[PDB]
């Protein structure tokens, strides 16, 4: 298991961007695309 | 791992014991129990799990 790696120094570093914030970024992208077309990707 | 703003700015640093539920054993470091010494920070400025 994941803990089994934690006996002999095989530590797993958690990602900086948690899945919640990845979902937040994806929701921001979706809102931008829906309510702004492609303009938001090239300026305001 | 040691969090530092890079000598230049300030020598004050903060450390991070990765991958440990430190609310038990490292927050309760006794005399020279923590690896990098300076047992003065047994409680430290703040211990944030
Ligand atoms: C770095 O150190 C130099 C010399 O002491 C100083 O002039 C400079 O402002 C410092 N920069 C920072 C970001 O601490
Ligand atoms: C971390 O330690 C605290 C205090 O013993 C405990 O309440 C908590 O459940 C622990 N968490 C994990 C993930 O082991």
């Amino acid at each position: 298991l994941i803990c089994a790696q934690k006996f002999n120094g095989l530590t797993v570093l958690p990602p900086l961007l948690t899945d919640e914030m990845i979902a937040q970024y994806t929701s921001a992208l979706l809102a931008g695309t829906i309510t702004s077309g492609w303009t938001f990707g090239a300026g305001p | 791992s040691v969090i530092t703003p890079g000598t230049n700015t300030s020598n004050q640093v903060a450390v991070l014991y990765q991958g440990v539920n430190c609310t038990e054993v490292p927050v309760a470091i006794h005399a020279d129990q923590l690896t990098p010494t300076w047992r003065v920070y047994s409680t430290g400025s703040n211990v944030f799990q």
